[PDB]
RNA sequence: AGUAGUAACAAGAG
RNA sequence: UAUACCUCUGCUUCUGC
RNA sequence: AAUC
């Protein structure tokens, strides 16, 4: 019912096929502007980007302070902040398991496939392994 | 020892605005950062594995040598005994609704001290600070 | 809220009218697009480096090409019989 | 107590799979007391940190008189087959 | 380049030690390796003090059978394992902790020694150091040209002091014997930056993860970044 | 039956 | 098949930001 | 006569 309504709010945009999953995708930003008041997902960019810039103009220097900020914390911050996110999806067992358990094994079966990055112990490393494993052709891992 | 030794006042009736503000909702024993702290409660329990001192390991060296001398013969566990540190150290701030007392002290008490329609007086034990007069 | 509700209050013009729409808003998950997203993160770090820039681009990213598993699935029945049976995601057409 | 409804399903090889982390993870606080206290750090190995606090525990204990030579041999011993 | 040489004078004991502590410090062993050449002549100089002095039960150094060693190597270790064992050592012997990591430390003098490698003279870096260590560590300096100047109480005796001599000089002399001395001297320094990049696949799902009416996400990218939307 | 209310329980598993 | 008038189980295939 |  959610997949429904969600595109069913989209359907007049631009429908299109991902070459890289081959899944049916459809796009409403940019799209034609609603004749009625249904829900529209229909939203235009340079609106988006004028109310943002009124916002930097009444707010001055806080966007490249905030991305300075959440940038400086990147740095410092390690793997085992990914623990503290309770039930998380394990696409190895396809499972809803403890975000502990759900990482340790990502962390092992990464391993296997010669991504090492958490043995760094930041988080950065982690991430560029995780967009980089997208392009190892047959992803090995685990099960007992 | 804050209770028992304190004494009460007039309860009284009557409209209280009541403010809202950051307070110390305890009373510490001497303020540091979550770091500074830390690296105490390190020196205290756990010596070796501190790693490389800092200003904060001689600044607060008398209360590190009553902390070591004072929980010395004592059976509990050190996670246990990092805690209560912990607490005695590290300042716990925040947003209450307040009214005359800013004070930890009455802070802990806030409570029975106000409502929004009615006050009531209250007088804490042991000692008070000269600055907070 | 408090404060601001202050300021907002007497700020109006006097001899004016000043009104308060209790709003909510409604399939606010379902209409808001991933895309748009993607563009807020690009102006946010605008003068932030070109790793950053690209590291923040990516959950935006990940939320625009998501796929979405369905449950369980669904049960069926007989009651004469007195049965039942989960059909699974993957069988919900393997079957009239 | 845990819920024992994982005893009955095929997920049984993960409370194995736990218990042998706990006998590290206790082994290592045994070494390490702050490890409870204070995320310990360290890009090396987890056996390695453990091998050189175990090493200067028993030289040290040895040469302020709280290890014999009986027991420090022993001790010596151990180490060198890790 | 100094790779190869590294991999065929030292033991690999040096070769792992020296990039495990260059990568705690966040440094590439492969941009720098005249940077990794210090810590190895470093870490090389601290090993060659040590592996030859003993001590016995009784309290008295000999030359080497019994299992405790006179000297203890603290540089190579991890951070974290160093201090510990730095602190061990002082809070067992009785001592104030050094402020600095220290490289040696000698079981029958109960003192640290702090060792280091210059290319000019001895002296001027032994007054250096003092000045950051103060008497806190026992500095015992050496360098290529056979200059030494060691501290007050100078645990370093006669007989290993040759051999310290020995292999400082003899490596020099096959450095430049292939031209290897040349890059040591040069400058060396590069700016560390912060690794991410973005792969083949993850890059066409932003591709296509786009606004209507945009080519690629170089398109977005220019877009938001340059044009104004006012009004 | 009943509980419930957009779909379940009214025991499951070896 | 049979063991099984037994044995195990009571949030542990779903419960997030 | 406030910060953290």
């Amino acid at each position: 019912d959610t997949v429904i309504r969600t595109h069913e709010y989209s359907n007049k945009g631009k429908q299109y096929i991902s070459d890289v999953t081959g899944c049916t995708m459809v796009d409403p930003t940019n799209g034609p502007l609603p004749e009625d008041n249904e829900p529209s997902a229909y939203a235009q960019l340079d609106c988006v980007l004028e109310a943002l810039d009124r916002m930097d103009e009444e707010h001055p220097g806080l966007f490249q302070a905030a991305s300075q900020n959440a940038m400086e914390t990147l740095m410092v911050t390690t793997v085992d902040k990914l623990t503290q996110g309770r039930q998380t999806f394990d696409w190895t067992v396809c499972r809803n398991q403890p975000a502990a358990t759900a990482l340790n094994t990502t962390i092992t079966s990464f391993r296997l496939n010669d991504l090492n990055g958490a043995d760094k112990g930041g988080l950065i490393p982690f991430c560029q392994d995780i967009i980089d494993s997208l392009d190892r052709p047959e992803m090995t891992f685990f099960s007992v | 020892m804050r209770l028992d030794n304190a004494t009460w006042g007039r309860i009284t009736f009557g409209p209280v605005e009541r403010v809202r503000k950051r307070v110390l909702l305890n009373p510490l024993t001497k303020e540091m950062p979550p770091d500074e702290a830390s690296n105490v409660i390190m020196e205290i329990l756990f010596p070796k594995e501190a790693g490389i001192p800092r200003e904060s390991t001689w600044i607060h060296r008398e209360l590190i040598k009553e902390k070591r001398e004072k929980l010395k013969g004592t059976m509990i566990t050190p996670i246990v005994l990092a805690y209560m540190l912990e607490r005695e150290l590290v300042a716990r701030r925040r947003f209450l609704p307040v009214a005359g007392a800013t004070s930890a002290e009455f802070i802990e008490m806030l409570h029975c001290l106000q409502g929004e329609n009615w006050r009531q007086i209250y007088h804490p034990g042991g000692n008070k600070l000269t600055e907070s007069r | 809220l408090s404060n601001a509700v202050a300021k907002m209050l007497s700020n109006c013009p006097p001899g004016g009218i000043s009104m308060t729409v209790t709003g909510d808003n409604t399939k606010w998950n379902e209409c808001l697009n991933p895309r748009i997203f993607l563009a807020m993160t690009e102006r946010i770090t605008r003068d932030s480096p070109i790793w950053f820039r690209d590291f923040c681009s990516i959950a935006p990213v990940l939320f625009s090409n998501k796929i979405a598993r369905l449950g369980k699935g669904f049960m069926i029945t007989s009651k004469t019989k007195r049965l039942k049976a989960q059909i699974p995601c993957p069988d919900l057409f393997s079957i009239p | 107590k845990r819920n024992r409804s994982i005893l009955n399903t095929d997920q049984r090889n993960m409370i194995l799979e736990e218990q042998c982390y706990a006998k590290c993870c206790n082994l290592f606080e045994a070494c390490f007391n702050s490890a409870s206290y204070r995320k310990p750090v360290g890009q090396h190995s987890m056996l390695e940190a453990m091998a050189h606090r175990l090493r200067m525990d028993a030289r040290l204990d040895y040469e302020s008189g709280r290890m014999s030579k009986d027991d420090f041999e022993k001790a010596m011993a151990h180490l060198g087959e890790i | 380049s100094m790779d190869t040489f590294i991999t065929r004078n030292f033991q690999t004991t040096i070769i792992q030690k020296a990039k495990n502590t260059m990568a705690e410090f966040s440094e590439d062993p492969e941009l720098q390796p005249a940077m990794l050449f210090n810590i190895c002549v470093h870490l090389e100089v601290c090993y060659v003090i040590s592996d030859m002095n003993f001590l016995d039960e009784e309290g008295k150094a000999y030359t080497a059978q019994n299992l405790r060693p006179q000297y203890e190597v603290i540089e190579g270790m991890p951070r974290t394992i160093a201090w510990m064992v730095q602190r061990s050592l002082a809070q067992e012997h009785g001592i104030e902790t050094p402020k600095y990591l220290a490289d040696l430390f000698d079981y029958k003098t109960k003192r640290f020694i702090e060792v280091g490698i210059t290319k000019g003279l001895a002296d001027d870096y032994f007054w250096k150091k003092k000045e950051k260590l103060g008497n806190s560590m026992e500095l015992m300096i050496f360098s290529y040209n056979q200059d030494y100047s060691l501290s007050n109480e100078s645990s370093l005796d006669e007989e290993g002091k040759g051999r310290v001599l020995s292999r400082l000089t003899e490596l020099q002399a096959e450095l430049s014997l292939k031209n290897l001395w040349q890059v040591l001297i040069g400058e060396e320094d590069v700016e560390k930056g912060i690794d991410f990049k973005l792969g083949q696949t993850i890059s066409r799902l932003r591709d296509i993860s786009v606004p209507a009416g945009f080519s690629n996400f170089e398109g977005m990218r220019s877009y938001i970044d340059n044009i104004d939307p006012k009004g």
